[PDB]
């Protein structure tokens, strides 16, 4: 068999079945859809069995880095010393174009809470701190209420699910910072400091929050793990190509008729995703210009690549981009493609933490140059200068925010160079 | 008190962000005397609260 | 090996009488042999590699006409560079100069750990980055 075509996920194979909040999000409704079912049996299997299901499912981090979750969660499966261990759920979701983690929190809070317990059990963690951006004040409150219902029901807290395992789930609100979504910068924010990433090593599995073994995992990665244990790793691994398994939450925004969050199979064609769910590109497929396929951090691709690209980690890598958060942004032919990307570099210049030189000075530099390419106020040689600057930033910074400031620039220079050189021509003839 | 008991003993400083935001919710904005007070309660140097206050954008210093 | 017919000399080498130096600046001068200390304003350690020989500082006064700094010490600006403490001492002895030697100072190896900044229960935990 090995279905070589993907998509058309059936409503019975969807995990986040309350994505649209048309069913009750509280505990009573959640249990009616499968949540908190046989959780005691899962916990009594143990961490080795749980980590077995995560590995077999081929689940990969949904936070944008896309690492193998099963291998990542296994660094915490080591004998303890004097320190406690923690699970940090990353609910920051600051990436432009991304809004999937918001839905999970306010429409399926109990899936996240059960993921924390199951995931925390696998890693030997004594508690889970859920870090949710400060702007999501109503979504955090919903989660805080669901946390109360779980406490009162014996599902978490002392003797969680009756399994003799003690677990805590804390909610901590951010205070406004896209950089706190970075795993180490999140930890420093929980500890009460500025959200500035740490250098690695040490790795959070060895030295994390409060100086203790920690694993930082995305909201979506945690939220699906209990289902993978109930339904098995093999079921999850039955979707998508090889090394690209599972369902995936997609946001489709920008210039589509029906912007929407939606669940769909991994490795579905990008066109099929946009057309069937989002209602097509505004003004028809032939009005398409370029798509940012995974939030601002990833390079944009043109209409030619968009014809036959699949939405998975490896298919987009060979397109010179990345799946990222899978936040598809569509830009139609009326968009000022230079001005769209200039506003992204302005976003990064506003988010850089300032800690390390290449991004503190470089991204601010690329912002000034892009501001001029929008007006055409430059000469063509500055395009290759901007390319070189972006390479001096990439791979030289402390964290990946620097890399994600460069890739938008490299995408624009890679595919729309004539657009840049064309706009420089007009400014010259007008002023000379 | 409930906020501070969310963190290990010996790591009260982790309450700087929530407690500092609680000052803003009570008062609407963070005057210098509000940050000086959160420094007293959590017993962290005031300069470490000024760093937090100016780093994050959800805090209003005017 | 050698064809020229050598000779034996057991006397210690001294050249004070053929150097041409005045008597005053041989007998009454104290030569300092040291490795210069690192300039504390900078971090480079390239100027702490060689041994130096310098003499004692002497009177510098103000020139009555323009206020410039006058001197009467011919050896005020003389500085010699040596590879080893033994070469420097060897040079001074054959020139008859009294000298001090100061042992080279070397920063001891430090134990640097990035992970210490985030210790669970130690005082090395940093309050800022
Ligand atoms: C600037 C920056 C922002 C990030 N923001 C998020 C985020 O909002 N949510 C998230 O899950 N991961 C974010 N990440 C990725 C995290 O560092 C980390 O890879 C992720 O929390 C791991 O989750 P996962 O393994 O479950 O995918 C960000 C990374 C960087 C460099
Ligand atoms: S790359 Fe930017 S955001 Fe990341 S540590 Fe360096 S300055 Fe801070």
């Amino acid at each position: 068999p090995k279905k070589t075509s993907f998509g058309s996920l059936k409503d019975e194979d969807r995990i986040f079945t309350n994505l649209y909040g048309r069913h009750d999000w509280r505990l009573k409704g959640a249990q009616s859809r499968g949540d908190w079912y046989k959780t005691k049996e899962i916990l009594l299997k143990g961490p080795d069995w749980i980590l077995g299901e995560v590995k077999t499912s081929g689940l990969r981090g949904r936070g944008g880095a896309g690492f193998p979750t099963g291998l990542k969660w296994s660094f915490m499966n080591k004998p303890s010393d004097g320190r406690p261990k923690y699970l940090v759920v990353n609910a920051d979701e600051g990436e432009p174009g991304t809004c999937k983690d918001r839905e999970i929190i306010r429409h399926d809070p109990h899936k996240l809470v059960e993921g924390c317990l199951v995931g925390g059990r696998a890693m030997g963690a004594r508690a889970a701190y859920i870090y949710i951006r400060g702007e999501f004040y109503n979504e955090a409150s919903n989660l805080q209420v669901a946390i109360r219902e779980a406490y009162e029901a014996g599902l978490i807290g002392k003797n969680a699910c009756g399994s003799g395992y003690d677990f805590d789930v804390f909610v901590v609100r951010g205070a406004g910072a896209y950089i706190c979504g970075e795993e180490t910068a999140l930890i420093e924010s929980i500890e009460g400091k500025q959200g500035k990433p740490r250098l690695k090593p040490p790795f959070p599995a060895d030295v994390g929050v409060f100086g203790c073994p920690t694993t930082v995992a995305n909201v979506e990665t945690v939220a699906v793990s209990p289902t993978i244990c109930r339904r098995g790793g093999a079921w999850f691994a039955s979707f998508g190509r090889e090394r690209n398994s599972g369902t995936k939450l997609f946001n489709i925004s920008g210039h589509v008729n029906n912007p929407c969050t939606v669940e769909e199979e991994m490795s579905v064609p990008l066109k099929e995703l946009i057309e069937k769910h989002a209602g097509g590109v505004t003004g028809g497929w032939d009005n398409l210009l370029a798509v940012i396929p995974g939030g601002s951090s990833t390079p944009l691709i043109p209409k030619s690549v968009c014809e036959t690209v699949l939405m998975d980690f490896d298919a987009l890598i060979q397109a010179q981009t990345g799946l990222g958060t899978a936040a598809v942004i569509v830009m139609d032919r009326s968009t000022d493609i230079v001005k769209a990307i200039a506003r992204l570099i302005e976003f990064y210049k506003h988010e850089s933490c300032g800690q390390c030189t290449p991004c503190r000075e470089g991204v601010d530099w690329m912002n000034k140059v892009m501001a001029r390419f929008v007006r055409g106020d430059a000469r063509p040689a500055e395009i290759d200068s901007l390319w070189e600057i972006s390479k001096q930033i990439e791979g030289h910074t402390i964290c990946a925010l620097g890399d994600g400031a460069a890739w938008p620039v490299q995408g624009l220079i890679r595919h729309f160079r004539p657009e840049l050189e064309e706009r420089m021509q007009q400014f010259a003839q007008q002023h000379q | 008190e409930a906020i501070v008991k969310n963190y290990p003993e010996g790591h009260k400083a982790a309450a700087v962000l929530p407690v500092l935001d609680l000052a803003q919710r009570q008062n609407g904005w963070l005057p210098i005397s509000a940050m000086n007070k959160v420094a007293e309660i959590l017993q962290v140097p005031p300069m470490r609260v000024y760093e937090v206050a100016t780093f994050y954008t959800m805090y209003n210093r005017k | 090996t050698r064809d020229t017919q050598l000779i034996t000399v057991d006397e210690k080498l001294d050249i004070t009488t053929i150097t041409g130096v005045p008597e005053e600046h041989i007998k009454t001068r104290k030569a300092r042999i040291f490795v210069p200390a690192r300039n504390n304003m900078q971090s480079g350690v390239n100027n702490t590699k060689k041994w130096k020989m310098e003499f004692d500082t002497r009177e510098r006064w103000e020139n009555p006409l323009m206020g410039w700094a006058s001197t009467a010490d011919p050896l005020s600006n003389l500085v010699l560079t040596f590879s080893t403490k033994e070469d420097a001492v060897a040079f001074a002895e054959k020139n008859g100069w009294s000298y001090d030697v100061e042992e080279r100072k070397v920063p001891k190896p430090k134990s640097k750990s990035y992970g210490a900044n985030f210790s669970w229960n130690k005082r090395t935990r940093v309050s800022t980055k």
